[PDB]
């Protein structure tokens, strides 16, 4: 209605909101704590959502990460809506559920509210000897095969913080691109 | 036009303090789930949800005892295009910010102990 059509009509072009999900235990809100550069330890599996507006680049980015519990999922839907960017968050090393998080990732990308975001995989925990590489985690997933969405997979290691900004920073650039290219197409047709 | 009459009201209708019992009455029945710490619960959503619809057709019940002819859509569609904005519709917003939100449910709730 016109409370929520306001919100739209109005957010200002550098806030974007971008939305964690993952499997339990894949560190989503280790990821996003890391980012503020937060403590990240006593950090406890979420059984809600973690709100954390950002800044990078001239970008204030509000990013949600919700508690990726199995039990949980079925609500991951009510935050769709308004969705920029989605971050999907894996743990490499966890190697025996590879196709429920393929098979998560994949429900995901066929749902309507989510049909403009750009896709960001971070195959975390690559400093554990038993994670599997970014090109096992693409095979398996089977990334290749999306063309609704452009997506990218960076590894990483939350826990260390490295390569996070990397994969930010590709996120933040297609997110711009997009935007860009419809402004275009708008002002000209 | 007509436009400027609604925008009108609806700084009257919000700052009035019908407006206030109204979502005071609302925190009355979910100000308890409501929780002091960083992370939130999937159910403040729903509650979130259902405190934006309150409020939107508390709105149109008050602008049609106004109007009686007022058709929200017409506003809306005039609106989320060639009208385009102000001061009143920036506390318009505050009600779709969720963050605010959940702290004026939570400073609801240390008042409502004691
Ligand atoms: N070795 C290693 N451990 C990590 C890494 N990232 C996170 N962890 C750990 O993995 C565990 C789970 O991390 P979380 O951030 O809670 O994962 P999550 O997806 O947010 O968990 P949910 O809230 O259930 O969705 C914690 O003990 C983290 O410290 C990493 O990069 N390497
Ligand atoms: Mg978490």
């Amino acid at each position: 209605g016109l409370l929520t059509i306001l919100k739209k009509m109005k957010q200002k072009e550098r806030e974007l909101r971008l939305l964690m999900l993952g499997l339990d235990n894949a560190g989503k809100t280790t990821i996003l704590k890391k980012f503020n550069g937060e403590d990240i330890d006593t950090i406890s599996p979420t059984l809600g959502f973690n709100i954390k507006t950002l800044e990078h680049r001239g970008f204030k980015l509000n990013i949600w990460d919700v508690g990726g519990q199995k039990s949980l999922r079925s609500y991951w839907r009510n935050y769709f809506e308004s969705t920029d960017g989605l971050i999907w968050v894996v743990d490499s090393a966890d190697r025996q559920r590879m196709q429920d998080c393929q098979r998560e990732l994949q429900s995901l990308l066929v749902e309507e509210r989510l049909a403009g975001a750009t896709l960001l995989i971070f195959a975390n925990k690559q400093d554990l000897p038993g994670a599997l590489s970014s090109n096992a985690i693409r095979e398996v997933l089977e990334l290749d095969s999306i063309r609704s969405h452009h997506w990218c997979i960076q590894g990483c290691s939350a826990v260390t913080g490295e390569n996070l900004l990397p994969g930010i920073d590709w996120l933040l650039d297609d997110i711009s691109s997009r935007i860009f290219t419809a402004d275009l197409e708008h002002h000209h047709h | 036009a007509e436009f400027d009459a609604v925008v009108g009201y609806l700084e009257d209708i919000i700052m009035d303090d019908e407006f206030q019992l109204l979502q005071r009455n609302f925190m009355d029945k979910y100000y308890l789930e409501f929780e002091d710490t960083e992370e939130n619960k999937l159910i403040y959503t729903p509650i979130f949800n259902e405190y934006i619809s309150l409020v939107e057709k508390y709105i149109e019940e008050q602008l049609l005892q106004r109007i009686p002819e007022f058709n929200m859509a017409a506003f809306t569609t005039t609106l989320q295009h060639h009208k385009d904005a102000g001061d009143i519709f920036d506390m318009l917003l505050t009600f779709t910010d969720f963050l605010a939100f959940k702290e004026m449910f939570l400073d609801y709730r240390a008042e409502k102990e004691g």
